[PDB]
């Protein structure tokens, strides 16, 4: 994984290149929006159990089959399996957001989940829709500005298993 | 399910070592399936690519058997 | 940086960031200022330090330019200067980063081999970065020179 | 089988010494000495009446 | 502790603290009086925040106290109580030490299932936490309130 | 491990008591020192490399035999292990200073390291003499209540080898 | 592990004979008892967590020190580790029942319990009593028959401790 | 106090309280908390009280803080403030005993001899407890303020 | 002689200190109990007759030699002088409870009491056994309120003669 920081310092490292104004100017927009994400990642951590139940329930209510019999959802080994992808994708989102980078989805994420749920027969649409719940679950909890921050990898992750 | 055919590539980044360590990159297991989750993030954490995975063994969506 | 160690080791135990972390982060982004301003110092002084390094250098240890040394030649005396920039530019980017993280990624690890296998002596390498560091730390204040000091510290033990 | 013991029954627990309570200790005793200090500037922060 | 967590991390890595993990330690010591003034406030009210959070958990979760109830009885309902207290006391803790370290020693590692043999509901004291949070940042100025707030926080996901 | 704050929650922990008034004068006491204690952690990191060569200089100075062929110090391997441990004793008698407490010292350092040396042969008497060798040189860079400070622990790990 | 049978079995081995009347009416005892100990275990399987809990409530009632600050079960990881001793005690002592033998006990339980208790400084007094506390409780459920068979295997265990 | 005063009554005429010692009480306990709520906001008035009483009265008698003056200078003015202090501590303690009984005991009894001991002008003195009585009883409301300057006056008239 | 009120005061006076928030708390405490103080004290002087006699026909019955031939209470010069000394128990027992405090029962009455009846030859025990008669009598016309508050002034009393 790199955040922000290291992000920049690669960018700058290929080229060879010492850091021009864009670069310090970029670790300035960092630095200023870090104590927002702590906020945004304190709360998030809070309230983790919160934003999995109301997410889960809203998913597995919009598709009441997932959890009926013959739903991929449906044993309590099965769910239980659910919760927890759902569980590390959110602790992960709030780490790419610390980060302030889409990386640590890449390598920790990204990285063989494609093709483990697609050899499992894990729906992608409906983990699409799983992310896209704890996506306003915890806009609705961390506020305008960390929902917007939050979103930005929850798309990321959407898109990832898209 | 039971069984999990992967290929992956795990690079090396701390440290450039003596042995050969073409055995260690590139590689193709079977790891079975209650195992795939901590090899998975064990490999992830390393800073590996994990290039496929596959069913070979057991039946995806099978409920008893597993 | 300090954000992915504190990342690493919250995911290595599979758990959030605790408040003891959340808060070594935000002192972290505090002192971001700081330390963006060392590294612009330094990365508008380029020019001067590597010149005084090389000369400092040079008159150090003549026998590196000498017949027979390492960097005889003026193209082997501006790879030599070319390495000595290079690690500038590694030092600024440990100033930004607030750790030895990119130093090490990118000019620690295997150095010792690679100047084996280029035939470059590591005590000329030391005496570079001690030169270095001085020049650094001279163009700095009081305050600055101790945590850029601290890299260059970093660097001249790993070549040594 | 060479022997059924065990080697490592347990750590046993470092949490508390007897005695050696190194509040004695010569820089904890100057920093006992300058709390007073702080003390009494907060005292003389007060008013003189 | 914050030293404590600065000095095992070193250790993990057999190296010395780094200068940004001893600028952690001076940031936290400075901060210390701070610290100190906030666990004095929670500590003289704590009758006052045990009362008001019990009254608040058993208004928004009266079946704890019905009939069937864990806390049914009066005998229950002190036991209730004397946990809160020792969790209010462990946040004293956890704001003097810095970090939620002693509150996890004491009362987070084995909590699972010291409450499913004692057949504690889990929502329960999550409900009772955020019942003392509230209580205790009602008393505390803005920016104390949240760092209490903070170690409330942890301890309500911890038990959820 | 335990440092002076956890030593005071300790305490009172094992009483069931909230702060007194003479836990927050511990807490404060330490608060105050904190400063120097940083200030010496510093300063021994930054010559650390500095203290171990004089050190071992005194001891094999002092104890020819050791490095002499057939002393216990005497290979590579067994030179670079003894100031190796050398090394190990700076590092945790650190770490002490900077907690306050000397229990991490019989954690991780005393603990069975007595006979650790007997089942190798390490001369224990001389392990003792390169502590104390390593004291004076750490008391000149650190200053006189630093030294003493230092000498608490240094003084810690020898009474703890003997 | 060894049970009843195995052990005739190994006794007639060693002396190298044939089952003589004497074997095959210790047989024929063990055989009797089978379907008592059978419902005696399924029984305990079945009120194991039931067992566990009045059993620490009793201890800690007749010893409340135990849990209150400064108690050797005061904290919550000290807690569960308490109640997961009284687990395996409870859980060997079904199968040693079970078994009619003792010899698991020595192995999986007995071996070291004296070192590991006295290293941590669990008190070894309080141990017994809550074993005892599990014999009534155990004896109690399983019922006037099996209550004096279980009572061997817990007061062995007892024995073992003290 | 009241009780105090009743109970040595009664005890020097070795008798039980009458029916109209035993309804004085009563009157004195019904009225506790009004007394006692005015008790409290001149405790918590009390850095204002000498403030401005100190102002008027050395706007009243320039003469104390002149060369010569017994309160000339800092340190005496400040004991002079002080000495202001004590006096509206024993008002309070007066108030919440219901007589004068506390304010006789600790600032009357010997005050002629202590003030003459000390050159401190007793007409100085009256001036400054009626610039207390004015400033006390300005903040309280009209029956408060009324029972407040009857100890005020009993002070006033102990020093003249 | 004090009440509870000066002994607030004389708290807060020794210290130099205004009333705090626990100061108005003890004075809110006595004015709490000052009408039933009243009360408790108008009841007891209008029974104070009735309470001596029942409480000397006790003690003369349970002790009968104190009034024969020989005895402390034998003669009528003597037998009066000790229901006068009820009468004085009892009236500053009263006192005591008006004021909330005990100090009149050590200026008034316990002073150099022991000396004087071991001089006077008046047995302290039957003084004591006495006293306690006059606690029950008083209790049952007071009320329970009240009567759980004159035991507190009985009891010292009798300890300080104990
Ligand atoms: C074959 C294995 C299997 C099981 C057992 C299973 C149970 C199950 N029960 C559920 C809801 C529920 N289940 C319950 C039952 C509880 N109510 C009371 O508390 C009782 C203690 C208890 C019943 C005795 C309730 C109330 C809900 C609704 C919870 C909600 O909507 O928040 C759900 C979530 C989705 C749904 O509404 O169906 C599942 C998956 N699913 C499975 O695939
Ligand atoms: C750290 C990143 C990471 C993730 C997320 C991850 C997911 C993951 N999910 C798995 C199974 C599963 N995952 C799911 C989840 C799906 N079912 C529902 O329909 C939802 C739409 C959806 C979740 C929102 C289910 C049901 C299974 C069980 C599949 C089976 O056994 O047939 C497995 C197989 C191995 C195991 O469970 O031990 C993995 C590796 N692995 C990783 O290394
Ligand atoms: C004994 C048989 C054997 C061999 C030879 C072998 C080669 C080998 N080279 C590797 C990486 C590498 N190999 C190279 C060399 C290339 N880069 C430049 O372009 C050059 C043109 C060129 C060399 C002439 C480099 C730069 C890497 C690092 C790639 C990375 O960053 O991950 C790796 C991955 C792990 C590691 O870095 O140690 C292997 C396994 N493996 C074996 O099992
Ligand atoms: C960003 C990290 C990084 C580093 C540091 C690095 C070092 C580096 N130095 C090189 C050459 C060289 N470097 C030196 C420098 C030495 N001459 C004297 O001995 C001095 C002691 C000393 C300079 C202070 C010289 C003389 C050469 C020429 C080698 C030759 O032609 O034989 C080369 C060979 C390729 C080239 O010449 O462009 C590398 C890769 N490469 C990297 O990617
Ligand atoms: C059997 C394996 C083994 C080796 C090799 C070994 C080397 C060794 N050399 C030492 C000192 C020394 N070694 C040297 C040698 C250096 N002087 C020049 O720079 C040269 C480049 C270089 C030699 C060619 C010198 C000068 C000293 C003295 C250091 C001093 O006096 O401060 C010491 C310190 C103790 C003593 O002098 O008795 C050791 C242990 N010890 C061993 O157990
Ligand atoms: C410092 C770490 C620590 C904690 C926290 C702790 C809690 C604790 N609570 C207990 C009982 C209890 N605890 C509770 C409290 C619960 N009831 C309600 O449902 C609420 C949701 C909730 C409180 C908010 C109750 C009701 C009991 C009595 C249970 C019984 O008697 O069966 C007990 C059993 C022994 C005793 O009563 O002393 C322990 C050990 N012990 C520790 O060493
Ligand atoms: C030496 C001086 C002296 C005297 C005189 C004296 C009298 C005396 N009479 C008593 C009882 C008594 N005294 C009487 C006598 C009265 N009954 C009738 O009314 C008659 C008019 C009258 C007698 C002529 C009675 C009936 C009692 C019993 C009271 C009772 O038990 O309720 C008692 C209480 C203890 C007891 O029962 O013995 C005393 C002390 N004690 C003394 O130390």
């Amino acid at each position: 994984m790199q955040d922000a920081i290291t992000s920049v310092i690669n960018t700058y490292d290929v080229q060879g290149k010492y850091f021009d104004t864009s670069a310090f100017d970029k670790l300035k927009a960092y630095y200023a929006t870090g104590e927002l994400r702590v906020r945004a990642a304190g709360t998030i951590s809070a309230n983790a159990a919160t934003i999995i139940k109301e997410a889960s329930a809203k998913l597995f209510s919009n598709q009441p089959d997932l959890v009926r019999p013959g739903g991929n959802a449906y044993t309590t080994r099965r769910y239980a399996a659910c919760v927890r992808d759902m569980d590390y994708f959110l602790r992960y989102a709030t780490y790419a957001m610390l980060a302030g980078d889409t990386s640590i989805l890449d390598e920790r994420v990204l990285n063989g989940l494609k093709e483990t749920y697609n050899s499992l027969g894990v729906p992608i649409s409906s983990t699409v829709q799983g992310i896209q719940a704890m996506k306003e679950v915890t806009g609705s909890l961390v506020g305008s500005g960390a929902a917007k921050e939050m979103g930005v990898y929850f798309d990321y992750l959407s898109s990832g298993l898209s | 399910t039971r069984l999990f055919k992967v290929t992956a590539l795990i690079p090396s980044y701390k440290k450039v070592r003596g042995g050969r360590e073409l055995q260690n990159t590139y590689f193709t297991k079977l790891v079975e399936y209650d195992r795939w989750f901590a090899e998975q993030q064990r490999i992830q954490k390393q800073g590996g690519k994990i290039l496929s995975v596959k069913m070979v063994a057991g039946k995806p969506g099978l409920n008893t058997g597993v | 940086s300090v954000v992915t160690k504190a990342i690493v080791s919250a995911d290595a135990e599979a758990r959030y960031l605790s408040p003891g972390e959340l808060d070594r982060i935000r002192g972290f982004v505090s002192s971001g200022e700081r330390r963006l301003r060392v590294a612009q110092t330094l990365t508008e002084s380029r020019e001067r330090i590597i010149k005084q390094a090389g000369d400092q250098l040079f008159q150090k240890r003549p026998d590196l330019v000498s017949p027979g040394g390492n960097a005889y030649g003026a193209e082997r005396t501006a790879s030599c200067l070319r390495d000595l920039d290079y690690y500038l530019r590694l030092v600024t980017f440990g100033i930004v980063a607030g750790d030895v993280t990119p130093i090490e990624e990118i000019g620690v690890i295997g150095v010792k081999e690679m100047y084996r296998n280029l035939e470059v002596p590591l005590p000329g390498m030391v005496e570079a970065v001690k030169a270095m560091k001085s020049v650094a730390t001279g163009l700095l204040s009081g305050d600055d020179s101790a945590e850029v000091g601290y890299y260059f510290d970093y660097l001249a033990g790993a070549l040594a | 089988k060479q022997s059924a013991e065990v080697v490592v029954p347990s750590f046993k627990p470092v949490t508390s010494p007897r005695g050696m309570d190194m509040s004695q200790t010569p820089l904890m005793l100057q920093a006992m000495g300058d709390i007073a200090e702080a003390e009494q500037e907060v005292a003389l922060q007060k008013p003189l009446f």
